[PDB]
Order: C-alpha cells, then structure tokens, then sequence
C-alpha cells in the first residue's frame, strides 16, 4: 500500500543476492562516494537513478512491476586506499532498451547519475552486452573479414597517412599529397578529422581531386588504394550527401568521427554503408574528453563496445608508443573486444566481463599517433596483422617527400613481417630488423636518422 | 633526395616492397603458415594480373582479384616442402604466368597470408 | 626551406603578442601539465594539435599560410592554488570552421588535444563564439520570445513533470498519468530521458494516448498544454519517423537527449522543428560525464553554447538545490549565456569571455533533479520567469496524486510570483510565502508535511 | 585432408553428447524411417540436409568450420510402435539464420528434408526459438495489452462474425450487415478468408461502406467498433 | 480452394490432386517473367539442357569464397551456379557482399570461357 | 490419369517454366536425365561438381561433356536408358575429368 | 590432379566440349534436325567471335549476340547434303570466320539446336 | 530588348518607353492566375474599391504583434491587411511564425465581421 515520502535507495535497488541472468547489461562503475555515503546506498542510489528510481516515492510503481524492471546493484567490491572507492555491479533488465540503439543504452545506463551530488565520482569502467541484446544491431557494415576480400588485401598490417597540415590546404592540394603517398606504398591516406568542408576547402571539390588521386595510383601501383573521404558533417542531410557522391566516384571508403557526430548521426551512416558498399572508418575524435581519468568518466572501452554495435569498419585504438596515452596491457583488452567473438574476463587487462558477440563483423583498430620508423616492430607486435597503422608526420616528415616517406614505412612494415614471420622476437630483435632493412631501403633509411632519438615516454 | 619512379614499379601486395626472398625464405613463409594452422593453396593468372574496372564500378567493387585456383587447398600437409612441389609445377605448366601462396585460415574463414611466389619475365 | 625533423611547438604556436580578431573563436583552456613540461610548450602543444600543427615538420605547410590559420596560443594566465595548473588562452581563426555545425568546432578544438600524453589534465572552460559564426547558424527553432507568445502563456516560470517511474510504465498508463498532471494545473509533462521505443512500451502507442490526453486536459482546464514526446532513436529514421507523426498529431513540444543523441541528429531535429513550427525541449543526459570533474572535461558553458547554435527549445539547467550538482554564481552566468544577446566578461561566474550573439532566439532555462514545494522560491529568485521548473518526485509523489501534486506545485508557484511582485523577499522570506499558501490549498500543505525536512546538501 | 565421395551421414550431424547452447534453434522432429535406415543415421540425414550438409563429399568444407556451423542431431527418441517411429533432436547455430526473418527459418529448417525417399514420413512438431533470436523480431505489432487499451475493452473474450454467404454478398450489402451485426453488441465483423476484391464486389467500395458502417454503430452504442 | 476445407472435423484426410485453371482466369496473369523461348534466346544457349551446380556447404561460406567458387565451376563448363535455398542474407555471409563478389566472378568467367553466364 | 493428369489445361500462350532437376544427381545419372527432361530442362549439381576429386572447374567439365555426350548420341540415333552406361565409358576416354568423376561415384543409387 | 587452363579453351555453346565435329557427325546432327521437323538455317561472323558489351549493358542485355545470315533459312530442304553444301560455300569465301548450324521449330519460334561448324585457325 | 543597348559608347541616353506585345506571344503565357473578375468572385465583393493597408512599422515587429494588427485592422474594416515589402523572415521574426498568427487573425475577424478577410 502507497505511502508518499522519501525512503533509501538500498531498500529497493540493492540486492547483493542477485543471480544476474543472460539477458541482463552487466555495469562496472568505478565510485568514490562522499563523506557518509554507506556502499550499499551510493550503489543503489546509482542502480536507481539509472533505471526506473526517483528520490521520493511514486504511487504508479503500484501499476507495474519492479521486480520485473528495476537495475539492482548486485556486487561492491572494495578498491585500495581511503578514498573509501569501490566497484559497484549493476545489472539492467533487456527490456529497459531501445533495440539497435547506442543511444537508449548511453543516456539510460550513463544519462544523469554522474552528476549526483551524492558522489565525488564517477566511473563507467565496463559494459557486459548480453547477445541476446547484441544480436539487435547490424554493427560494422563488413567487418574485418570483409574489408580484407574487398581490398585483396593480406598477411600484414594496414598503412594509412593523414595529411597535414590538419588544416589549410586546398583541394587539388590534398589531392596531389594523397597521390604522392598511394602510389609510394601506402593501402590508405585520410582526411585529418578537422577537415569536413570550410572556407580554405569544400568538400566535394577535395572528394574529385582525392579520387582522381585515388586511382591514378591504384593502375600506377597495382594495388588497391583508398582515401579516408569524412562525411562528418552539421547535419544529418549534409552527411548523406557527401557519401552519396562518394557511392558515385566508386571510392573504397568513408569516415565519420562518430562521438562528436553522435550514435544517432553514425548508426544512419554504416546503416547507409552497408547499403551503399562503403567501408567505414571511425575517428575517436573527442574521446579523452570523455575517457582520460581514472575516477571519472567513460573508459574507452566502452566507447568501443558502443561503437561496435553502432557500426564501423575501423576505429583509432591508440598508439600505445605513441604521443598520444594508451598503456599496453590495457590497450591490448579493448583491442580483442573489438576483433574477438568472444572474450574472456579479464581483470589485468580490464575486462570485467566475460563478453560474447556472437558473430557480430569486428572493427579493425587503427593505430595512429606521433609514431614513426623505430615503432614499427612494436606496432606489429601489439597489434599483429589485423590492424591498420597510419604516419601522418610519419610520412610528410620523411625528407624527400610523401612517395619516399611512404616508400620507408611499407619496407619497414614489411620487415617486421618476414622477420616476425622466420622466427624473430619483435620486442627484443626489432631495432635490428629496422638497421638490417636499411641497407636495402634508401628511402627507409633517410627516416631513420631525422626520427633516431624522438621517443614520448611519461 | 632521390625520386621514387612512376613507372616501373607495379606491386603485389604483402612482401613485394621486399627483396625476392630466396627458397629458403619461400619455405620459411610456407613453414609460419603450417605452424600456424593454416592451410596453404596456389593461385596463378594469365591475362592480367593487376586490378582494373571493367564490369561495373560501384563503390567496393573490382575486378582481377580472383586468379585461377592451382588444383585445391592443400588439406592435411605438413611438411612446407609439398608446397614448393606445387609451385614449381605451375612454373612448368606456366612458365609465363603469375602464382600467389595462400594460406587458409578455416574458423576465421580469412586469408591469413598471401605473398607472390613467380613473376613471367616482361611487361 | 623544409627542415625536417621535430621541432618544439612554441616556435610557432605560442604567440604572447597576438592581438584577437572579432571573429576568432576563443578558447580557456585549464592546462594542468606534466613534471617538467613548460607553460608554454604545454599551451602551443594545445594551440597546434586543435588547428593546424603536428608532431614532427611537413613541407605541405609551405603550399599554405600557416600565419592565415593556425591556431595561436595567445596568452598564459599563472593559475590560483593547484600546482601547476594554469590557463591557455588559444585563438581560432574563423577559416577553420564549417558553417552550422557544432560538431567541427568540437572536432577541432576538443578532437585529441585532451588525451596528449605531455599532460596531467586538460579542462575547457568557456568558448568564444564570433557573432561572425553564430550567424551560420538557425540555433533554436522558436526562442523564449515564440514559445511564450505560441502557447499564450506569461509572467511566471513555466511547470513541468517528468513521468515516474523512469521506465516500465506502459503506454496506455503513460497518458492517464499526463491527464492527471496536465489537469491539475502543469504547464507540461514529459517523457523521462530513457523513454525511447522499448519492449515495455514502444513509442507510437505512447504518442497517440499522450496526444488524447494533452487535449483531453487542455478542454478541462482551458489552458494550453504540452507533453514533451522523446524522438530521441538509434537512427535519424527513426528520430524522424517521430517527430513527423507528432507533427500529424498537431501537439506543441519533443524531446530530444542531445548529447547522447549527438549533434548531428539534433541540428537536424531543429531543422525540422522550424520547418513544421515544433517547439523542441533538450535534455542533456551523459552531459555530467565531461563536465563534471574541475580539473579535466568540459564545463556545462561550453556544452550550453552548443545547444545554443544547434538549436534547441529548452535545455536542462540544473536545479542549483536538488539531488544533481551545479552551483548558483556559475549556474548564474550560463543561464544569461542561453538566454540573453549580451554576456559581458564575468569571471566570478566563470564567465571568461564577452559573448554577443546578435539576436540568436534565448533558450529557456529547465530547472528538474530533487525538487519539491519547498523548493519553489529559491527557485523563482535563481531562475525567473524565463525558466521551466520541473517536478515528477514533486507531483508523481504528493499524498493525493498527480491532479494535487499539479495543485501543489502550481499554486506554490504562483503564490511567489505574486509575494514577489508585491514586494516581498523570496530568499529571505520564503519559508512563509508558502505557509500562508498552506492555508488556502489543501494540495500544497500536504506535500509540505510529506517533504517537510527533505534538504539536499553535500 | 579431402577424400571425394560419399560416407555417411552420422559421422558428422549425429552428436548425442552435444549440450544445446541458449542461442541454437532446437528442432523436433517425429521421424518415421523407411525399412533399413537406423535412427542415427536418418537422424543425421535429417540435421545434415537442413543445415550445412551435402550427399557428398565436397571439399569447400575445409575452407569453413564445420563444428561453429553444422546442425547436429544430438537426441533421438523411442516413439510406440514398429513403425520404429521416433523423436530426433536437432540444434541448429543461430549463426544459421536470417535476422527478424520466418521466410528464411522455415526454408531451411524445412526446405528439403521432408522429400528425403529414405524416409517414409516426417514432422516437425516444435521449435525452441532461442531468446536472442525472439529479440530480432518486432512480431505483433501491438500485442494483447496494447489492443485493450486501444479498444478500452477489458474483463472478457471478444466478439466477432465473419459475414456471409462467405462470397456473393455487394459492398453495399456487406456493411448492411455489418452494421446491424455491430450495433447488436459484437466487438467486431470480419470479411471471410475467401474475399478480398472479386467481379461482385471490389474492395474499396467494400471499405466504404464498412467504414460508414463501422461508425455509425460505434456513436449508436457509444462502444468502440471494428471490421 | 484450400482456405479451411482440410481441417474438416468430418473427415480422416484431404488432399488436392489437380486444379483446372480456367484460360479466363490465366489470362488475369502475367506469368513468368521471360518462359523458356525469350530465356533461351536472351543467353544464346541451344540445342542441349542447361548446367548449373548448387554451391556448398548449404550455409557458412563467407562472400569471397562463394565468388572464387562460382568463378571456378562457371569457368570449367557450367552455364550457372547458384546460391543454395537457405543462403539468404546471414552473419557468415551478408547478401550485398556475396552480390558483388559473386558479380565479379561471373563475369571474369564469361570472359575466360566465351560463354554467356548466370550465377 | 495414368500421369495424375486430372484436367485438360489450356494455357492460352502463357509462358513455359523450364524445369530444373536436382538432387543427389551425378555424372552417372546424365542420361536418364536427358531422355526424361529432355533439352529444356536446367540439370543442377553440387555434389556433382563440388565433390569431384580434382575440383570445381573439373566437375564442371566433367558434368558439361558427360551432358554433351548424351545429346550427341540422342541425336545419332542411340537409345539413352538401353545404352546409357556406355555413353558415357565412351566418353570417358577422351575426358579425363569425366572419368575421375565415374570412379567415384561408381555404385551410388538413389533407390527406395 | 588435372588443372583446366584458363585461356585457349574458348568455347562455343552445345557440343564444343567433345571433340570437333567430323562429317559424318556434322552431317548426322543436321539429319536430326530435318527428322524433328526444324528448318535448318547457317549464320557466320568475321570479327568478334565470343559475348561482349559494347554499347549498353543492363540485365540480359549481351552484344556480339547476332551474327550475319547466310542466305535465307532452309524452307524446301529435305536432304542434309544440301546443308553442308552451304557450310562448304560460305568457308570457301570465308575462311577466316565463325560459322554456325542452327534450326527453327516454327510453332514454338526458337532455336533449337546450334553448334559451330567452322573456326578460323586460332581465337 | 534592355541587355546592353543601354551601355553603347555612342550613346548618352537611352529609354524604352513602350512595348508592343503582339498577341501571338500573349498566348504563351498564363499571367495572372485568377484577375480581377476570379479574385472577386472568390472573395464575394462587389461595387466598390478594395481597402488595404500595409502593417507598420516596416521591419521590427514579432510574429504575435503582427497578427495583434492584423487581427485589430481586419475587423474594423479591411478587406486587406499586408506585409511591407521588406518582411520576408528575420531574426526580429520567422515567417512560418508570421504566417501561423497571422492566419489565426484573418479567420477570427472572418466570424467577427462576415465578411472575407486576407492577409
Ligand atoms: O592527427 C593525428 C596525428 O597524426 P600523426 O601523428 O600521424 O601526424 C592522429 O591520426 C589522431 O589525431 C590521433 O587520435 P586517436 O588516439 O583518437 O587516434
Ligand atoms: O529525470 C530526472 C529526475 O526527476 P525528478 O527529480 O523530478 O524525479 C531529472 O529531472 C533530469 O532527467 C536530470 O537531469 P538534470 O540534472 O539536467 O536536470
Ligand atoms: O540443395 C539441394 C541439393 O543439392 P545437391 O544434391 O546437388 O548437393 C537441392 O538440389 C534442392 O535445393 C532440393 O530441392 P528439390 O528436391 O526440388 O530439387
């Protein structure tokens, strides 16, 4: 029977008895509540806030059913020092979610509790997608697998070049960049993400020079080429219309940085794709906004489970040796959950949960940032062939120009390959195998010396 | 500063940046193959080895990624010499074509290597 | 001459002397950086990598002007306590943006700059937005001017209440519930944030009983009313599959989660929304997740400028008091950012620029998160008349039901416009205003009783 | 390694020690064999030819993985009688299966197998629709709930009359009785199975005159109505 | 014909032998989309049954090794090949994939063998 | 009646469909098939081609000439069903894809 | 293991898979033609003598599909010799030219057999 | 006719004062899609001028005070009320918000005065 009033969250949403069951999303929030806060309730107040609770009670919970709908915390678990921290397990009902929809599951699970006064922080560490949820989304429009039948493309590591500068280059400018670094050897280049259309450079006029540049290199070289066209855009018709005119060049492939976008903008976009035949490659761009601390935020690991099932063929990963952060062990979780059907819990790594995916395509991980040369027998070490790794600097860096900054990179890839390949130990022969491959490569060897010393080591 | 030439230089795919490997590294690339688990098959084309456009165009479509198939993947091999038994074999039936070793990943149902074993002569 | 080679940023992005164009964008950037990187290497590392810059040299800089375009680090303010957290104040200039679109701006400005590893943290602040750019943009599709003049309705804070629990009610129980609310006195219901289309109750359904329902109370009561309908969907499809069908259903107001949603999505939805004369409301659900946290995210401000230029209605705005954090003089200075032409230079509000936003519509503040009847007159003193207050505890909780809460509410509210108006202390007497209104409604006193010693303060 | 040729059925779609996983479709099948063929065997014949499997040897097989892909035969059952009649069990991967699609679940599941001459007779009795599969569907799009509350009828079964003579009856002469069947208290009319739009009657005028129909009963009980 | 008459509680077993359609009612019908004459004639083909050949496995090929073996059986003498009845569009093998795949092999057979070809 | 032919069917010049055979069928089975079917008919193999030791073009050329094979002797003047089996022992000496096929499939019937 | 090659096996539709057609069988095929009441009529080309698509290219739509006519289709003829005789005829002025037999089926209006008669030397 | 016989060197001075149409080109064209006998006869008045006036101030005023007077201009006696030239939609006031009160304003001193009123 109703009485009106506040009561304790605990009561209703804290069930350390819990069998979660296989249909249930699975949450791994990192918490430091405030002062006073008992565990318990911090817990439930976040399984509350982010499910079907409220901070006073409500007569037409009578009219339905809680048992059947509420998010439970179900498990804390203790987290070193004082700080009082802990590790909060919540379990949120399928029926709670919008089907095929990133976005339900991202304002629902992670909407408001956040920002509960009632907490210092915060932390979405994890997400354990049921199947039974995964198998409602088309995900990558291809998938790793198929990008590979599609491009011919075997046995080694992807090669893409963003151009630089980011910005302020024209059309026909790009264009002749993005020549000069296909026919050289490189599988892609990119748009960097800043560029979309401005004043300096309209799209559709970089989309004709980057295509006529596309296959001038391809008959020239023999070899599949792309360029990372990005329709990332101001609104969602603008967005369509530039993948459009990409449909109709014949072109390979398309880009979308897919949080500053958004879910929505990006699902109608490798729904569209896998329409369209289009390749879909993802830029994080925004994410260390999000994703940087370890008391607050997102992990990017979520991010990319949410990416998965959204959709797209390629997504940046880090670099790990790179200018921007990513530590290896880390990095080497989140890396198997966008390319693996199934994955093992975890915890070293930081994979909370067991995570099946049930033939959902995989996305290729893009590595990508302030490496060069030296890197490259670490790159094809943590990452292994199902990757692409991408030289901006890297390539317009190089002394003699974008065909030999190129040239140096694919020799180099190719090195670590065959000596991958004949038994060599990538972290302990690598630098080696770079000297030795110098010999051969002129080109190679030219990079080699400007880049001998630039680690980014914190 | 040296200019990398725009002729001359038609690639194919994993290794070709390389120097052609001797036997000795064609047995120890079909040797990381087997050890692996893969399965390995020969492919080999006559006309035109490269990728053009002809048949249509759309987005994602090419054409001379299929060769021709060298009798069947090699299922239950383990010793990386019945590879180059094969290869060499094509050679003599073909002296004058293209031949790719391939290797078959089955669970995955990709390609997991694919390195060019014979070139003709001219071009 | 094209050197190659690595060069620090500072040589060409740090630039003390630099003089602002009206038209830059101008960014504050709270900079904590490593242990022995320098202010200013930290401040150019930042002004490059969001503009035109990256890690090593590239001679495709000499086809351009990097004067023309880069992004310039113009001034370093040595920052209060934290050690050695300081402010970087950049300046983009205006070629480097696409008009009508939010997303660019935030690609450039907050792409990758934020997880450099040359850093500790990075927050932004505030965002300068030139009058030169505001004006490639529709922003909101009617402003605090139309919606106030469409739905006839003046002189007080707008009222509404959002449907509990947050899921699990089912469609048919979702309008009986909005009768309730709408008759007994609410401006507007609403849809929870996670209400989307879910097995419990898929959104059509919902529509058409909502629509019934607001029309049903606006005959009742003879004032105009207005449920707000979630189009927010895991597809543009879908959020327009919505808003077209309440656009057939004739019925004033949407919703859409923005963030979450994404920008893309949303400036598609106002677009629409000005096309067919829909009022749309924002939520701004995951917005905690990034502004949160004082040393590292983005402030709400900045995320409230974006709204601004992508359009939206109303906008959540925080309660200053309830169960969600954000804080009055900083909750303060964003409200006259969504609402006014002019903001000048506030820095005890967090205000760090002068903001003109030559006549772009004003959003309605939406304050919601804890509320109650007591709650009423701080809330009439922070936001005004230009705000939309939001109660579901408020109303979904009171002894009597949903018609009363309305009563409750509706009547508290008035009874300090009125006090006000007369010449009353709404901070410093309002505890009476509403005990003399105590003594004419039975609907109010009794939800004084019930959250009589309900405080939220932490 | 592959060897050309026919070998039996069981060997490969005939797993009795299989454990059923949460996303397999579980098939159930009353089988009557012809005189010869063991249980086992018919049985793999059964998960074989609806799944993944082929008369013959063929050679494509090593190219993909048998194991995540094959339908199996993982229990038979004894059924009275001799006859030797029996319950074969079969689990097929979702992996198998179009998404939110009946079409291709029923061709594949039931395409074939039923014409096998190396049965007498064959049925399939009920399918364990797997929960991950339910969740690719939107199925009806209302359901029991959402038709009541549309309706606003609760408490008790429906009522409705299809019309007749089944065909013969005018458009006009189809929502005469419509409406004089409406207004006496059922829920709803029906057009019969049989009409759709044929030389004595054209569906649109049809509509028509069931709509005026549908209406001017509804306001006259004061009670929703439909045909 | 066949709506309910069969589920006929005062009978054992029903079954419908032969339908005589009257040419009235045939005449209310396209048909077939070609018939055997314009099919025939469209191809070139003449004079013998036509060859096709059904791919396998029934299910679990991805696209690429569907085209690779719709190129090699179209190649050695057959006029088509052809998906299997449950190939449709599934997590092993996405429909639009194995079409342009397919397309490809198609046409490098017809190519290689002068022979006009239809997977 | 003796064909189950219950009516007369007039057609009224709609087209005809082509009847497509299929099922367990292989290089053996030719010209039975041939002599029933007849020339507008489409003979489809899987097995018949996916299953011959040497491959897929092969099995092709294996079912293509034994096809072939078949037609030409009809046309000659033989008798499929009584000299059928040797059709194709003929044929097996100018097609080595053809015979490997034959070996193979050497005793499968399809007989209940 | 026999590997099929992939150019100089060119074909030319019913009956280019046996062996080429000698007199006797060239004759006894035009025979069976006259005997099921077809109307034998001999076409030849010059240029391209396989499918292509030059100037369009939708469903179904093939070029290089038509050939020339010799003459005029065979009403009259009863004997085969009288066939052969025309085969005779136009090698003997085109000798660098695709020759086919083909036969009507005047009820139905298709062709009803067709097989090559004639090649150049190499294709 | 005007493209650049107006901008001839030899030429100080230059107007087209007249143009005879020929009725041959007339017929070519629709021209106004009603005239004055149609417009009278939807609108239903007759005998004497219309009466018309143009809201002011030009540019400035918002959707709601627009169609305030437009309603207060209509029932007191006009056949017409107007937008200025210049109205067009601005940030001061969006036209599909003119539109939307000012057709609220043209019925309502419809059933006010009847007689038919535009805007
Ligand atoms: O622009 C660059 C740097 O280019 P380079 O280092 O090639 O000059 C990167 O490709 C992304 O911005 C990295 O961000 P993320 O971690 O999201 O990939
Ligand atoms: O759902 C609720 C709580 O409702 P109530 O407290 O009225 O039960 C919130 O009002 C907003 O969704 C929270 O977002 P923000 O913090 O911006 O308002
Ligand atoms: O899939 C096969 C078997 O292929 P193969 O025996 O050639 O492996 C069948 O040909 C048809 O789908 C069966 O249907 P029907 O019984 O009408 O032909």
């Amino acid at each position: 029977g109703f009485k009106a009033g506040v009561k304790d969250y605990k009561l209703t949403y804290y069930t350390p008895d819990y069998q979660t069951k296989d249909t249930d999303i699975l949450a791994a929030f990192r918490v430091t509540p405030q002062p006073g806060v008992p565990p318990e309730e911090a817990g439930a107040a976040v399984a509350a806030e982010s499910s079907t609770g409220t901070w006073t009670t409500v007569w037409t919970d009578g009219l339905t059913s809680l048992d059947r709908y509420k998010g439970r915390c179900y498990e804390i678990e203790p987290v070193p020092g004082e700080d009082n921290q802990f590790i909060a397990y919540v379990a949120y009902p399928l029926d709670l979610f919008e089907e095929g929809s990133v976005t339900n599951m991202f304002t629902s699970i992670v909407g408001n509790v956040f920002g509960f006064k009632a907490l210092r922080a915060l932390r979405l560490e994890d997400l354990r997608i049921p199947y039974a949820y995964v198998k409602t989304f088309q995900g990558p429009p291809h998938g790793i697998q198929v990008e590979r039948d599609k491009l011919n493309k075997y046995g080694r590591p992807l090669l893409g070049c963003t151009i630089k500068p980011k910005l302020g280059l024209s059309a026909k400018n790009y264009g002749r960049a993005v020549y000069e670094c296909l026919r050289g050897g490189l599988d892609f280049t990119k748009d960097d993400e800043n560029v979309n259309s401005q004043p300096f450079m309209r799209w559709r006029d970089r989309f004709l020079f980057c295509a006529e540049a596309i296959y001038k290199s391809q008959a020239e070289t023999g070899e599949i080429k792309g360029h990372y066209l990005n329709a990332t855009a101001g609104t969602c018709e603008e967005m369509l219309k530039r993948a459009v005119f990409a449909r109709e060049l014949g072109v390979p492939i398309v880009m979308h940085d897919y949080l500053t976008g958004g879910f929505t903008a990006n699902t109608t976009l490798s729904h569209y794709c896998r329409d369209n035949g289009l390749l879909l490659h993802i830029h994080r761009a925004m994410h260390a906004v999000i994703d940087r601390q370890k008391n607050h935020g997102m992990h990017f690991r979520v991010l990319a489970k949410a990416l998965r099932l959204s959709g797209g063929d390629h997504i940046h990963a880090g670099t790990v040796v790179g200018k921007l952060e990513g530590e290896r062990e880390i990095t080497l979780g989140f890396v198997d959950l966008l390319r693996d059907d199934y994955i093992k819990k975890d915890r070293s790594r930081g994979i909370y949960f067991t995570q099946d995916w049930v033939s959902l395509p995989g996305v290729i991980p893009v590595a990508s940032g302030g490496i060069h040369v030296w890197h490259m027998p670490a790159l094809t070490e943590i990452f292994g062939d199902d990757s692409v790794l991408q030289f901006g600097g890297g390539t317009l860096g190089h002394p003699w120009g974008n065909a030999p900054g190129a040239v140096a990179n694919r020799v180099a890839l190719e090195a670590c390959v065959q000596a991958r390949n004949e038994g060599r130990d990538l972290a302990r022969e690598g630098n080696a195998i770079i000297r030795e491959a110098c010999k051969w490569s002129p080109e190679l060897a030219a990079a080699c010396e400007v880049w001998k010393e630039i680690k980014f080591e914190f | 500063m040296q200019v990398w030439p725009p002729i001359g230089k038609k690639k194919f795919e994993t290794l070709s940046y390389l120097p052609p490997l001797t036997r000795d590294q064609l047995l120890k690339e079909v040797e990381y193959l087997l050890r692996k688990g893969w399965v390995p098959c020969l492919e080999f084309e006559l006309k035109k080895g490269f990728v053009y456009r002809e048949h249509n165009k759309s987005p994602g479509y090419y054409d001379g990624r299929y060769w021709t198939m060298w009798k069947l993947p090699m299922f239950g091999t383990t010793d990386p010499a019945q590879v180059l038994k094969e290869l060499d074999e094509v050679k003599k039936e073909y002296p004058r074509a293209f031949v790719r070793v391939i290797g078959f990943n089955n669970v995955r149902q990709v390609q997991c290597i694919s390195f060019i074993a014979h070139t003709p002569e001219s071009y």
